Order: structure tokens, then sequence, then C-alpha cells
């Protein structure tokens, strides 16, 4: 609608912002499931720990 | 509901009534309408809420900490290895606060439960206050807001340091 | 933090791109839901802070400002979409930017992991601060105000730039994560005397610390509501949060250098107590009361101990909801008077029974009743000065008499005795004004259920 | 003196709207922006986020600390070992100077 | 008369008697009755220590 | 016994002996005082009775009062003998003298603390 | 247990329901205040049984039902201590405030506010109850200034008025600074007993307490309006006459002496600690006694009462008998607010005259009044076998056999004269004679809530002393052997003062007229104190503020040494710099003077 279509701009911009901060975290899995105090064996289905 | 060693409980004693008189005891009778006005219909509810509760078992776990190397066998400056070290060390100091919490908790149950006859029947507790205190206190007192695993085992040392010098010295 | 850094970001385009009447309630809604997304930051842990990447973090420190600073904007735009109303309509967007543009630097600010980067949001949040000063300040006086308020920040920060990147060559990084195991004790010589000088001026110069404080009753008396509220509520945080975090850095040597200052404000508290009993001007007396109240929090910072930094952290944000109330109530007298002059309009009990209400309510936390957050703060600080030397509790007892008389003498000279006879334009109070005040004193009080949250990392 | 407009009267906003929420001039407006604010407020942020804060998974692991130190207490007054000794880290570990 | 030339700061305001508001006539109709002041009239210095809340200077029996 | 007045205890004006000896010169004094406080009254009075009016009756003398107590203080300000001994002694000195009492303070704990003399048996908080 | 902790909490938790329900959910309006004094009336039934138990087993515990915070190793929970204290003081309070309450139905019947006044005194109420269940120091410090506030904001109830804002202020004033004894005994009990409840600092018992304990008694200083905090206390009389009714005898003002007895195990081994409470219990009962025998306001007289008894009481905690000061506080808070009651009862008669000189004629037109009044004046001066009697006696007992200060023990025995002499004072002034009240008798002491009011706090001031004497168990030996003289002094001094007393007031009709003295103006004028120390010490404070503090320091010295010298050292560089003559011949000139310095001085060219 052209009345409420700038009520979508805030709640994208929340959904963009978290859509990056979690492709953040893609960039920073040099221990996922190598540190001394979580490193286990993976679940026969899981292939990584967390994502 | 709660583990009683960990939070003990001597045997509780309670004389029967004797009366010494032919009143009628008030207490026994607002005892018996309590019970039956409040205690009944409170216990009817729960006994419901209870019988939806067992139609949905299910299940939380207390985390385990795998133990991993303290900051004694890290590397000067060697990031990973302090940090995994230095947060162990944390959720220990954690643990070590609420260690203390829970003496306190039996030795102000205790001063309660003796009464008048606190000051001699609470002497274990007593004891056991006064020693988990001063351990607490040689660990983390003095550590300053920015306290971390390296300043603890350098006042560890400086502790150590100074008992063998007295050793010596004997 | 890209989840508020760009919904905040996307209140700049809601704001032009929206219909001519409706700029006050969009910008309001939608700063309202980012509010409320920031509880997610509550997810905090025991041992390690939320460390979201390479370029932020947030841990119980910057969390509860964080959510007070998210909290205030829409506060903001309610308290200033009045005054503004005869504003021709591209000014009142440039104005509302301003607001936006100080939350996304400070959102930055209180999450940004390397502290250069700090410094670069830390000095940015004075553009958009001096601009709303001196553009929509009303009296002649804020050219001036917006000088003393950008020379003494600058005065400060410039020597602060030259010791973060002096750090940073001989460490090798200003990341505060590494800071915290790469930490070296800093012995004493000339060279660390002024090393620590250049660290902590510019936080203290933001606090203000007392004898550089001067800045801010000018600040206060000359700029716009909204102006007041985040100077009030964060822009003065900004120098607590940097304190605690750089004073890691700089042990032992905060064990003698800190005399001075624990002097200058423990006697400081007391002086400026003691002047808000004869202020004149409204603004200008809620002014030095702060200052008292944040002399409280420079000494809890340089005494560091637990309880004083949990004491710290709970005085900053019960602080920054009380003062900003106070400065909301006493703006909601100006536009009816036009005058800050406290002894002009008296007796208002009698006329706004339901504003008197919420003038009771924010002078009892100002004055620290407890239990609330306010009380809590200053009880624990009071705790670990008095460890820190036992005499601290005469002057710490005499500041909360004179501060429990200023802020009563506030209360009773506003509110009761006769209303002045010649004023008869006092208006009932309206929904915007109750709202804006109940918006700041209900978060106050709920927070006294759950103190937890603004107790801090060391918590 | 020079050519300027004089001071405007101050305006009540009551005369012309006696409903006013003191918001805005125009009425729908003015209606509209006391619903935001009272919704998103009160009943989101203020209702919903003191809920949301009541509930929050055992905030900085206090609950988990007072289950791990009743599992320890239990153990070590079991096996007559101190409850808490003063060394942090074992002496075995370490090289005094000299 | 203006206070003293010194480095004080008063300028050219007037010094008024150091009296008390609770001095001033109770019965006549004052503009302000509660402070005892009336529109025009220059105020004290020190007015606001010497609202009746604050320091008396009356007469004492003794 | 004569009444001895005080800073905060007035002579009453019964007692006071310039009360009774009025000379002409001092009644055409206090024909003078009416005179001013009769004209601001009339200018008060038509002011305040209007019927068209509705805000504050600006004061002139409470403008001058709050101005004179604020910003035109360091316009006449001389530094002189007097508010440099004064700004010294009020200025410095409290801070000099509350160092050395708790600079002393804390030197005498912290011996004592050293030498195992200072009693923090159950001290854990802080 | 069951029973006795859900209705020990019940009562608490029914005062607060008439508070919650100003969210005008379910809400009454029409009545608000039968609806609070109805709450107070059913919560006084519910207390009874918890302190019924008590009574017969001895039955004491301790509810720690909410964790609040925990600081590391400091648990705060918000915990009740249901013991000896909180068993026998809730009921008398709750028993007090339901007649204060009725009567303020009639009292304060044409104020347009009365449902406010009527929630005010409620939540005054509940903070006393807070105060005096708490079991751990910061909860117990809730109270303890929630009662201030409240105090404040019914002080200064009629706000219009310059004198009440001022003792309203005065209240607070005064009682902040006994709170900084309150802080510095907190922060003591952390630092060195890691602990703000009760429990463990009296488990850990410290023998070096004399800096938490005297913290403790600037704190009951300021509370109790013990000699040095005291005037506040009379000030407050510019409040509704149900407002001092209820200050005066269950809450705000017995708080401090409640203070002390909460701590009794460490102050019974601190000699010390008990030398300075008993002195300073024994000047503030004489020298307040001293001053009620020349006022004339009557809420004053009765005001300058509390003051005198609160000082025995606080002497009571000098001589280590903390069980009989908390009698006291019993037994005192149904004659003494009865006395504020029937002083109502006059002064809403007469048309709100409080002068006892335009009073008199008085014993006939109000007979219920008159005997609620004479019923009360005996109680407190200690008649044999009536409410004060089972408290006070046994003070005077116990002060005369203990081992204690000699002057203190002088100084209290004369202010029981004393009491005697100013009770008299009010009886014959108020009552016999003839009247000397305005022409148009309006004297009315017949409605209900008036009559059922004072007429429950008679029947408590007759009977209730022996009531609670006769089933509290003993927790000390009493001292019964002791010479006839030391056991009768009570009586015999008390006597003496009626006689005494009989003499002054008949004096006063004959036909003779009297210069004051010295001693008759001292009494009068409260001994200078009010005179000289709210007008210097509020001068000097007020002066330092404005002349020093902002305009030497913060408006000049602080401007003149940075930014104001600054701004003017670069404004006359800056016309260094720029006032230049635009001459060629002057530039280059100055061109060969750089590069001769260049060389010779700076040796730039090597
Ligand atoms: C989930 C999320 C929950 C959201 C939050 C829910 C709570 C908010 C409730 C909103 C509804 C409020 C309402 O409609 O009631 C109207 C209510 C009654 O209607 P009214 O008579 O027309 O009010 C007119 C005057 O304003 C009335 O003025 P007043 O003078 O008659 O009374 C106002 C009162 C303010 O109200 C109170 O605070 C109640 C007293 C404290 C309890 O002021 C005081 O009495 C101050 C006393 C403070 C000292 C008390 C001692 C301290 C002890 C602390 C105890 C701590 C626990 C242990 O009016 C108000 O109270 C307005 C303020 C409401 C907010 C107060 C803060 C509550 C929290
Ligand atoms: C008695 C009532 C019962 C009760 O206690 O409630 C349960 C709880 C407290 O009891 P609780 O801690 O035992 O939790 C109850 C739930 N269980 C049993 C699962 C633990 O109440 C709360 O926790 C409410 C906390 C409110 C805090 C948030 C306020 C709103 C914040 C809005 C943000 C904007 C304001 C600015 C904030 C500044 C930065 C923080
Ligand atoms: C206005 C005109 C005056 C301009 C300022 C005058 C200069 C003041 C300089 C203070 C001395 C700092 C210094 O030179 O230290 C140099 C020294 C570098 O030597 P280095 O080999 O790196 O380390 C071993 C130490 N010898 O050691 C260091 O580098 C440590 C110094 C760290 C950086 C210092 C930052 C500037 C300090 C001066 C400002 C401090 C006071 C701030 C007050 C502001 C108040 C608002
Ligand atoms: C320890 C350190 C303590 C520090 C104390 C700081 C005290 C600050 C000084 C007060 C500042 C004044 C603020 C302004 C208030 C004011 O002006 O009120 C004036 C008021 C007049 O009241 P009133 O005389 O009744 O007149 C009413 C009819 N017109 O008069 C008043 O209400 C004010 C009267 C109080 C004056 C202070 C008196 C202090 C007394 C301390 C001595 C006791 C020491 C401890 C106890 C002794 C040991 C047991
Ligand atoms: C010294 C401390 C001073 C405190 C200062 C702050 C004052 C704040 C105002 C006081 C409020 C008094 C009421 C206190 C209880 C309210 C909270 C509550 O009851 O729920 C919390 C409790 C959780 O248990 P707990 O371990 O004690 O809490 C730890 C986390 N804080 O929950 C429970 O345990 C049981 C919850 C279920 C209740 C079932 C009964 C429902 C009855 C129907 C609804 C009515
Ligand atoms: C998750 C996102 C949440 C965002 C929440 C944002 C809240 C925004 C509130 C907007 C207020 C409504 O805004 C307004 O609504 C009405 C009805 O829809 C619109 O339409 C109106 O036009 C005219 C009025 O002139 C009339 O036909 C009638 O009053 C109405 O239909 C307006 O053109 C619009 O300006
Ligand atoms: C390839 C690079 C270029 C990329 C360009 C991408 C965006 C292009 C947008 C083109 C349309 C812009 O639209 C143009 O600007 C604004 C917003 O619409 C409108 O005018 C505006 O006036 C006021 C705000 O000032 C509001 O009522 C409303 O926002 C709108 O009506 C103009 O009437 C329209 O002509
Ligand atoms: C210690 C760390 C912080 C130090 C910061 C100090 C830097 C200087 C800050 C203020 C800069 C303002 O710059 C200039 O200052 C002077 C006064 O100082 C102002 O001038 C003002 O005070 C002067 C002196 O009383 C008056 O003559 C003048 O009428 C008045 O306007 C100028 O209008 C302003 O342009
Ligand atoms: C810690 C280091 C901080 C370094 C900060 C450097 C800040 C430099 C600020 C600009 C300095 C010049 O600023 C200029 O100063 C002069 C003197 O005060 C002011 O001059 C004003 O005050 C003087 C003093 O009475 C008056 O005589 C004059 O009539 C008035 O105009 C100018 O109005 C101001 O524009």
């Amino acid at each position: 609608v052209r009345d409420h279509w700038v009520h979508v701009l805030v709640p994208m911009g929340f959904v963009f912002g978290y859509y990056l901060d979690r492709k953040n975290d893609e960039k920073l899995t040099a221990f996922r499931n190598k540190s001394l105090l979580y490193k286990r064996e993976l679940k026969p289905n899981e292939e990584v720990t967390w994502k | 509901s709660w583990d009683k060693d960990v939070y003990p409980e001597p045997p509780r004693r309670t004389p029967a009534p004797s009366p010494q008189t032919s009143l009628p005891n008030p207490i026994t009778y607002l005892t018996k309408a309590f019970d039956l006005l409040v205690d009944r219909p409170v216990t009817l509810v729960r006994e419901f809420i209870e019988r939806q509760h067992a139609k949905n078992k299910y299940y939380y776990y207390h985390r385990e900490f795998r133990r991993v190397p303290d900051i004694t066998e890290c590397q000067e400056k060697d990031v990973l290895c302090m940090f995994e070290a230095e947060m162990q060390w944390r959720r220990d100091y954690k643990v070590d606060q609420e260690i203390v919490n829970i003496i306190q908790e039996r030795l102000k149950a205790c001063q309660q439960r003796e009464g008048e006859s606190h000051r001699q029947n609470c002497a274990k507790e007593l004891e056991q206050f006064t020693q988990v205190v001063k351990a607490y206190q040689d660990r983390y007192h003095d550590l300053g807001a920015h306290y971390s695993a390296r300043k603890c085992l350098a006042k560890q040392k400086q502790r150590m340091l100074a008992e063998r010098k007295a050793a010596k010295e004997a | 933090m890209l989840k508020y850094i760009i919904p905040t970001i996307m209140l700049m385009p809601l704001t032009w791109l929206s219909k001519n009447n409706m700029i006050w309630v969009n910008s309001t809604a939608h700063s309202l839901l980012i509010s409320f997304t920031s509880l997610l930051l509550m997810n905090q842990f025991g041992d390690n802070s939320l460390n979201f990447s390479l370029l932020f973090f947030s841990d119980s420190l910057s969390t509860p400002l964080l959510i007070l600073t998210m909290w205030l904007l829409p506060l903001m735009l309610m308290a200033s979409q009045h005054h503004l109303s005869k504003e021709n309509l591209t000014r009142k967007k440039l104005f509302i930017t301003m607001l936006i543009s100080l939350q996304l630097f400070l959102i930055m600010t209180f999450t940004a992991m390397e502290l250069i980067l700090f410094y670069i949001l830390f000095e940015a949040t004075l553009v958009p601060t001096l601009i709303i000063i001196t553009r929509w300040g009303n009296q002649t006086e804020r050219l001036n105000a917006g000088l003393y308020f950008l020379f003494y920040t600058l005065a400060g920060s410039l020597p602060l730039l030259v010791a973060l990147i002096y750090i940073q060559n001989t460490v090798g990084s200003l990341n505060f994560l590494m800071l915290q195991y790469w930490v070296q004790p800093v012995h004493n010589s000339w060279s660390n005397v002024f090393m620590w000088l250049a660290c902590m001026m510019a936080f203290m110069v933001k606090m203000p610390l007392y004898g550089l404080h001067l800045w801010l009753p000018k600040a206060h008396v000359e700029a716009p509501i909204a102006g007041s509220m985040v100077l009030a509520a964060v822009l003065l945080k900004l120098g607590g949060y940097g304190m605690l975090r750089i004073t890691l850095i700089l042990n032992p040597m905060t064990d003698f250098m800190a005399y001075p200052f624990i002097m200058l404000s423990l006697w400081g508290m007391i002086m400026t107590s003691s002047i808000c009993l004869r202020q004149t001007d409204l603004k200008s007396l809620i002014a030095y009361s702060s200052v008292s109240h944040m002399a409280l929090v420079i000494v809890a910072i340089l005494i560091q101990t637990p309880w004083s930094y949990m004491g710290a952290t709970a005085l900053m944000i019960a602080h920054g909801l009380t003062s900003s109330m106070l400065f909301c109530l006493a703006n909601s007298n100006y536009e009816r008077i036009h005058s800050r002059t406290m002894i002009l309009a008296r007796g208002l009990q009698t006329l706004l029974p339901l504003m008197a209400t919420w003038w009771l309510l924010a002078s009892l936390t100002n004055l620290a009743l407890p239990p609330t957050i306010n009380l809590i703060g200053e009880l624990f600080v009071v705790m670990s000065t008095f460890s820190w030397s036992n005499i601290t509790i005469i002057l710490m007892g005499v500041n909360m008499v004179i501060t429990a008389l200023y802020s009563l003498y506030m209360l009773i000279m506003t509110q009761r005795g006769k209303y002045t006879y010649h004023i008869n334009n006092i208006s009932p109070s309206f929904t915007r004004e109750n709202a804006l005040m109940s918006l700041h004193i209900l978060p106050l009080l709920l927070l006294t259920l759950n103190p937890k949250i603004i107790l801090g990392p060391l918590y | 003196r020079w050519q300027e407009d004089p001071e405007p009267e101050d305006e009540n906003l009551y005369e012309k709207n006696p409903d006013s929420h003191g918001y805005d001039k125009d009425p729908a407006v003015d209606i509209w922006n006391m619903r935001v604010v009272f919704f998103f407020g009160f009943s989101i942020v203020l209702v919903l986020g003191s809920t949301f804060v009541a509930y929050l998974p055992d905030y900085r692991m206090q609950e988990w600390a007072r289950r791990e130190a009743e599992r320890l207490v239990k153990y070590r007054e079991a096996h007559g070992l101190p409850i808490m000794e003063s060394n942090c880290f074992d002496p075995s570990k370490i090289q005094l100077p000299e | 008369e203006p206070y003293p030339d010194d480095g004080t700061g008063y300028g050219d305001y007037p010094k008024l008697p150091d009296r008390s508001q609770q001095e001033r006539d109770p019965w006549y109709d004052w503009d302000h009755p509660d402070l005892r002041l009336n529109w025009g009239e220059p105020m004290h210095w020190d007015l606001d220590m010497y609202i009746r809340n604050r320091v008396d200077t009356s007469p004492t029996p003794v | 016994p004569k009444y001895e007045a005080s800073r905060l205890s007035s002579l009453p004006t019964t007692l006071d002996p310039a009360e009774y000896d009025i000379s002409s010169e001092t009644r055409k004094a206090q024909a003078e005082r009416l005179a001013i406080r009769s004209r601001l009254k009339r200018e008060y009075q038509l002011q305040y009775y209007d019927p068209s009016r509705r805000g504050v009756i600006e004061d002139p003398a409470l403008v001058r009062w709050t101005y004179a107590r604020s910003a035109n203080i360091y316009p006449n300000f001389r530094p002189n003998t007097k508010t440099s001994l004064l700004g010294a002694l009020f200025g410095i000195g409290p801070l000099v003298f509350w160092y050395y009492v708790f600079k002393t303070d804390r030197d005498r704990k912290e011996k004592l603390i050293q030498e195992g003399k200072l009693d923090r048996t159950f001290n854990i908080s802080y | 247990m069951n029973m006795f902790s859900s209705l020990s909490l019940v009562t608490l938790l029914l005062l607060t329901m008439p508070i919650m329900m100003m969210s005008f959910n379910t809400y009454k309006p029409s009545n608000y205040p039968l609806y609070v004094k109805t709450a107070i009336s059913y919560a006084f039934i519910t207390s009874m049984i918890p302190t019924m138990m008590f009574i017969h087993s001895g039955q004491e515990l301790i509810i720690s039902n909410w964790h609040w915070l925990t600081i590391q190793t400091l648990k705060l929970s918000l915990s009740f201590k249901m013991d000896y204290f909180s068993m026998m003081f809730i009921p008398v309070a709750l028993f007090v405030t339901w007649s204060i309450m009725e009567f303020s139905m009639w009292y304060m019947y044409s104020d347009p506010n009365i449902n406010k006044f009527f929630k005010y005194l409620l939540l005054f109420l509940i903070t006393m109850l807070i105060l005096v269940t708490a079991n751990n120091l910061f909860q117990l410090f809730i109270g303890w200034e929630g009662v201030g506030i409240m105090s404040f904001l019914l002080i200064g109830w009629w706000y219009g008025r310059a004198d009440a804002n001022t003792a309203a202020l005065q209240a607070i004033l005064y009682n902040r600074i006994g709170d900084i004894g309150f802080i510095l005994a907190m922060a003591w009990f952390l630092t060195n007993l890691n602990t703000w409840d009760l429990q463990q600092i009296f488990m850990l018992n410290p023998s070096d307490s004399n800096m938490p304990l005297i913290g403790l008694a600037l704190a009951a200083t300021g509370k109790s309006a013990q000699f040095g905090l005291h005037p506040w206390l009379p000030s407050a009389m510019e409040g509704p006459t149900p407002v001092s009714a209820l200050l005066h005898s269950s809450t705000m003002v017995v708080a401090g002496i409640f203070l002390l007895i909460r701590f009794y195990p460490l102050t019974e081994n601190n000699k010390y600690i008990q030398s300075i409470t008993l002195c300073l219990g024994a000047i503030t009962t004489l020298f307040t006694a001293m001053c009620a025998l020349t006022q004339n306001d009557i809420k004053k007289i009765i005001a300058f009462s509390t003051s005198s008894q609160l000082g025995l009481m606080m002497v009571t905690i000098g001589i280590n008998q903390p069980y009989l000061a908390f009698l006291h506080i019993c037994t005192h808070a149904f004659f003494k607010a009865m006395l504020f009651m029937c002083s109502g009862s006059i002064i809403h008669s007469l048309n709100d005259e409080q002068d006892i000189r335009k009073m008199g004629g008085l014993f006939k037109a109000m007979p219920f009044t008159t005997t609620a009044l004479i019923v009360g004046s005996l109680a407190l001066t200690g008649m044999p076998f009536l409410t004060g009697f089972y408290s006070k006696d046994l003070i005077i007992e116990a002060a005369n056999t203990s081992y204690t200060n000699a002057w203190a023990l002088l100084m209290t025995l004369i202010a029981t004269s004393f009491t005697a002499i100013y009770s008299t004072r009010i009886i014959f002034f108020a009552l016999l004679g003839q009247p000397r009240f305005p022409t148009l008798v309006n004297i009315n002491e017949n409605n209900p809530l008036l009559i059922n009011s004072i007429k429950r706090l008679l029947i408590g001031s007759l009977f209730a002393g022996y009531i609670i004497s006769n089933n509290i168990p003993p927790t000390t030996i009493p001292q019964m052997t002791m010479p006839y003289y030391l056991k009768t002094t009570a009586l015999i001094v008390t006597i003496l003062g009626f006689i005494l007393a009989l003499e002054i007031s008949n004096m006063t009709k004959n036909l003779k007229y009297h210069y004051p003295s010295n001693a008759f103006k001292f009494s009068t004028l409260l001994g200078y104190f009010p005179t000289i120390m709210h007008r210097l010490a509020p001068y000097m404070n007020l002066s330092m503020s404005q002349k020093s503090a902002s305009s030497l320091l913060d408006l000049i010295w602080l401007e003149a040494i940075l930014p104001k010298t600054i701004s003017l050292a670069q404004m006359k560089a800056s016309t260094l710099v720029t006032n230049q003559k635009g001459l060629i011949k002057l530039y280059f000139l100055s061109f060969l003077i750089t590069i001769l310095i260049s060389m010779i001085l700076f040796n730039f060219h090597e």
C-alpha cells in the first residue's frame, strides 16, 4: 500500500541486520568443535555443532 | 526436594500435648479449622495441577564443564590457552561464592533453630564458616574489580613465598 | 550489533519519506520497536562476554547502557514534538535526524571492541549534540554553551588519542579482549603519570569531575529538552563507561594517582549538593545535582572493588532515568510559564494534581529512597568506600542529608505553598506529558524487582 | 528599528480540541500518536519486556553455580575433603623464584 | 546602596537589609502573600535564603 | 536590660530610637517610598485585572534578581587580595585537608594489614 | 507451623490490598475510609492467632520466602522475623491504628482528600510493619526510610501552609542525620561480619562492637527524637491530629527504640554503649519534661510528653533491660494514642482551638472525653495497676537497684515527678474552672465513631498492661528484693509531683501579677535550642552555598584559572600576529633576520 509502505523499512532493517549478524558467524568458525572445553564427536546426522 | 546432607537438619523433637487445665485450647480448634478450610482445598487444587504435570513429563540437565588446563599451564601471552583457563577460573570463582553462601545459610539456620542455646549448640557450624571464609579470603580477597586468574596466581605465589620464608627460619 | 545498527539507520529514510503530518508518529513507533528488540542483549553469561564479531561485543556493562540509550530515543521524540510544532517540516526532519544519528553513534560507542573505534564514536557524538544545542537552543547563550561543551571535551580527548595510539604501538593491540590478557603493570615514572592523565582526563571532563564541571550547567540551561535528556541520561555515562574500561590497563598506578580525584569528588559532591540549595534556575539545579551524583561514580570507579563497580553501574542507570525525568518535569512547567526560575510558579500541586505525583516520585528517587535502584547504587558505593577508608562515611552521610534537603526543597518550592496569583495559563496536563513522565518512572521502579540486570559484569 | 515579525501568542491546544492529547493539532493524528505511544510503550515494551526479563534463562549462571556448589559440598564432605582450600592452583604446578 | 566594590561580583545590585521575609507585615496585601513581596520591588540578594521556610531574623524575647 | 540585636535577631521596631524621632525630612522620604510602591502597584494591577490577559506578568525585578545571581558575577569580579585569599582558603585548602586525613588513615591501615595486626577475619566483601 | 507462617503473612498482605485497589479495579470510593478501617480490624484478628501460638509454646520462626539478590557472598532475601518482638507489637499497633482510623473517619470527615489521607495512614502502617518484621538490615532500612517519608507527607498534609512544609522538611532533616548512623552500622556489619542478617550478626557476636553500636545509637537518636536531634518531634504537631496520634504511639517515634531492642544481644555485652544510651535517655527525659511544664498548646504538651517517655525507654536500654523497654513501647501506645485522640476531641469542639488558656470548664460539658483524658493521664503517670504501671514502675525499680550512673538515675526520677506536673497542667486548665472559650457553644462529643474509638483505647489503657504482663514469657530475672524506699520511689515522687502541681495551678488564680524568671523563659522557649540552632546552622550552611561554593568557586575562580585566561592569551597572541603594516620592506627585513638567526643561533646550515 502506498500509505503504509514506509512501515516496513525498520522491520526489514532488523531482518537484514539479523541476517548479516549470522553471516558474520560463518567467518568465525575456526574453532567450531575444537575448543578444549566443548570439543566432542559429531552425532550421526550432525554436520557441524553450531552455525 | 533438596539434599539433606548439603542442607542438614537435626531430627526434630516435639513434645506431646500435656494439658493441666479444663479450658479448651483455642489453637487446637483453629488448627482443625485451618486444616479443613485452608489446607484441604489447597491440597485439592495442587493435586489437580500435579496430575496435569504428570501427563507432560520432560527433563532438564545440570551442565557439566570438563576441566581444561589452568592459568599455570599457559604460556605467556598465549590468549587461546589463557582464555580457556580464565573462563574456568571465573566459573570456579562463582562456585566458591555459592559454597560460602551454603555455609552461611547453615550457620544462620542453626542460630535460629537452637534459640537461646545457639552459642553452645552451633559451634560446628561456626567453625566450618570460619574455615571456608579463611580459605575464600586467601583465594580471592584484594584482587580488585579487574580480577583474573593471573592476579589470583600472583597472590598465591606471594603467599607461598611468605610461607616458605617463615618455614626456613624455623 | 548490525541487528540494531541497521534498523537505527533505517529510521532516517522512514522520517524523511513519511507523510508530512506523520513524522512524529512514525519515528516514535519504530524507535519503540527497536527498543523492544534491544532486550535480546540480555543473553549474558557468567564467565564470557557476548562477543558478536571483530568489531562489536556486549557484556553486562554495555548492555544496560545500550537499553537505556535505545529507550531514550522515543522518549526524546515525545518530549520535543511540542516546542518544535512551529518549525518548518524540513528542519523538523533534520532535528529528528540528529537524534537518530546520536543513537547510532551511542550504540556503536558502547559496543566497540577496539578502543580507537570507541574513541572515534565517542568523539562523533559531539557533532550532533553540539548542533542540537546551538541550532535549536532558545537563548543567546547557547552559542557560548556550545563552545564550552566542544572545547572542554577536545582539550581532554586529544591527549587521550595520543595515549591510545601509544598503547597500541607498545602492546600491539587496542582490542579490549586482547588487553584483558596482555595487560602489563604500569610502573612508576613521570612518563606513566602523564600516560595515566591522558587516559583519564577526557573521561573525567565528561562525567564531569568537580573542577571540570562548569561546562555542564551551561549546556543544560541552553539546551532544548531532548538535548538535556540525552546529555544527562547517556552522554555523561560515556565518561563512566570509558573509565570502567580503561582502568584495566592502568594498574597499579591508579593506587596513588586516584587520590587527587577522589578528594575532588568526595569534597566536590558536598559542594555541588550545597550549591543546589541556592540555585534559582530549575534546570541549573538539576544540572548541579548530576555533578553530585556522578562524583559518587568517579569515586566508585577509582577505588576498583567489586561492590563499587556494581554500585557505579546501578547509579549510572538509575541517575539516567531520574535526571531525564527531572528535566522533563521542569520542561513541562517551562512550556507553560516560559521561565526556568524555580520561585516563579509556586503551589502547582493545587493546579496540576497528577503532575505533582510525578514530581514527588522523581524527587524520592533523586534522594535515593530504598529500595529504588537509585538507593541500591548509592548504598553499594557507600559500603565499598567505607572499607577504602572509614572516614568517608561522614562525607557520604552529609551528602545524603543535603541531597534530601535540596530534592524536597525543589518539590516544596514549586508544588506546595500558595499558587502565584497572576500566572493564569496553567492548563491541564496533556496525555503526552503524563505518558512521558510514566515512561521514565515505571521502568525505573520495575528494575527494583530484578536489580541484577543493571549491576554490571562484577555481579 | 528593523522590519521583524512580532512574537506570536502561545496557543492553547485545548481551545480548538478539548479532547486533545497534546500530540498534534490534527485530531486524527493526535489520537494515533497517543495510540502508538501507549501501545508500543506500555503494552509491548513494558509488559512483554518485563515478562521477558522475568524469564531470562539463568542470567549469568547464578542458578547453575548454586547447583554446582551443592554438588561439590556434597561430594567433598562425603569424602572428608576440605570444603574449600586456600590454594586456587595446585602448588606442584608452580615453580617459585630462588 | 550597592555592595562594596571588591572582587565578589555583586555589580550594582542593591544591598538591602539582611532581614527575613517572616519579619514583613503579614496583614498588608502583598502581591505575593506567601513570599510577602510586591511585584516590581527589588529582591534581596539572598531572598531564597530568607523565605519563610528558611532563615528567620525576627526579634527574640530573650 | 537593653535589647542587644544580632544578625539572626533584629532589633524590634518599637525599641528603635529612630522610630520616634521623625522629622519632616523623614516623613518626606516615607512619602516618596509609598509613591514608588503605589506606582508599581498600579502598573501591576492594570495587567493583573485585565480580562483579556492570559499568561505571566513578567516582573523585571525577578529577572534582575536571577540575572544578578548568575551571569552578572564574573564581569564584576576582580582578582585581588580578598578574593584570591578566599579563593585559595576554601578552594584548595579542603582538598589538601581531606587528602591528609584519608592518606594518613590508609597508610596506617595498610601498615597494619601487611604486619598482620588488622582483624579481617570475616572480611570477604569489598 | 503452616498455620503460624501462613497467618502471619496474611496479616501483612491484608494491609496491602486497599492500596492495590487504588488501581480502580474493584473500588467503592463512597466509603474508602471504612474499607481501610475494616482491613485493619480484620488484620488485627488474623495477627492474634500467631500471637496466641507464641504465648502458648513460644513458637518463633523466620520466613525467607523470596530470594531477591545475591552480591557474591551476600545473599539478600525478603525475610520476615516472626519472633517475640514482632508477635506482641503487631497486634498492639493494629489495635491502636484501628481506633485511630475509626476516629479519623469523624475527625477528617470534611477533608476533601480524606481518601488520600487514609491511604497515607495505611502506607504509614505498612512501612512500620516492614520495619518491625525485618530480618535483615536492608529490609529494615526500607521500613526505616519509609516511615520517615510517610511522616513527611502527613506532617505537611496542609501543604499551602509554610509552617507545615517547614515542619515536614525538619523531620526529614533530623531523621536523615540519624540515618548516617544507620548506614555506618550497615557498612561495619558487611565489612566485618560479611552480613546484614540478624542471625549471622548474633552468631558471630563481635566483641569490638563500639562502632556499629554508636551508629545504631545515632540512628535511634534521630528517629526517637533524643536530645540533640529532638526538636523535630514537637514541630510535627503541624500535622492533623490523627497523624500525631499514630506518629507518637504505634509507628514513627518508637522505631529508634525498637532498633536498639533488636540488637540487645550486642548491647548487653557493651557497657560503653550502655553508658551512652543511659545518659542520652536521661537528659532527654528530663529536658523535654521540663519543656512541657510551660507549653500552652495542648498538642505540644503531649508531644513533649512523648519525647520524655521515649527518653525513659532509652534509659531502659541503658540499664540493659531491653524487654522492659519493649513492654513500655506496647503500654505507651494505648494511653498516648488516647491522649491525642481526647485532645483532638476538645480541639474539634472548640473550632480548632489548641491553647489550653482558652479551654476550661469542660469537665461536665464533655463527660466522656473527660473520663478518657483522666484515665489516660493516670496511666501515663503510673497510677497502680493501669496499663502504664506494668512497665514504668518495673523500669524505675530496675534503674533504682542497678549499677548505674548516679546522675542519670536522679534525672530520671525528677522527670517522673515532672510527668505528674504537666499532666496536672492539662487536666487543670482544660477541664476544671470556668469556661474561657468563645460564646457560641458548639461542644458535641456524641458521634459514635468518636466514642467507640476512644472507648476501645480506654479499655486498653486499663487492662492491656495487665493482660500483656501476665502472658509474655520471662526472659530476665526481675529484681524483687530492695529497700522500701527504692520500691516506692516512683509512687512517691509522682504523688509529690501532683501535690506540687496543684500549688502552682491554684496560684494562677490569685490577684497577683508576676514577672517571668529565666527558668520560665528557658522552659517556654525550649531551652532556646530551636531558636539558636534553627537560625544559626541554616544560615551558615545556606551562606556557604551561595557565597563560596557557587559564586566564589564555580562562577569565578574555576572560570578564571582556565577558560577565561586561556581565551585572553590567544586573543592577545592573535593581535600580535595579524597587526602588520602590509609593507614589503618590513616583511623582507624579517626574512633577513630569520636567515641570520637560523645560522648564527641554531646552525641550521650545518
Ligand atoms: C511491525 C511494524 C509496526 C509499525 C506500526 C506503525 C503504526 C502507524 C500508525 C499509522 C496511523 C494510520 O494512518 C492513517 O490511517 C488511515 C486509515 O488507514 C489512512 O486513511 C485515512 O484517509 C482518510 C482520512 O484523511 C479517511 O478515508 C480515513 O480517515 C482513512 O481511510 C490515512 O491515510 C493514514 O494516514
Ligand atoms: C539509479 C540511481 C537512482 C536510484 C533512485 C531510486 C529511488 C528513485 C525514487 C523516485 C521517486 C521519488 O519520489 C519523489 O520524492 C518524494 C518521495 O516519493 C515525493 O514527495 C514526497 O513529499 C513529502 C515528503 O517530502 C511526502 O508527502 C512524501 O514523502 C512524498 O509525497 C515526490 O512527490 C516524488 O516525486
Ligand atoms: C581544562 C580542560 C578544558 C579547558 C577548556 C578551555 C578552552 C576554552 C573554553 C571556552 C572557549 C570559548 O571561547 C570564548 O571564551 C570567552 C570567555 O572565555 C567568551 O566570552 C565570554 O566571556 C568573556 C570574558 O568574561 C566576555 O568578555 C564575553 O562577553 C563573553 O561572551 C567568548 O564569547 C568565547 O568565544
Ligand atoms: C587545555 C588547552 C585548550 C586549548 C583550547 C583553545 C581554545 C581557543 C578559544 C578561542 C580563543 C579566542 O577567543 C576569543 O577570546 C577573547 C578573550 O576571551 C574573547 O573576547 C571577549 O572576552 C574579553 C575578556 O573580557 C573581552 O574583553 C572582549 O570584549 C570579549 O569579546 C573573544 O570573544 C573570543 O572570540
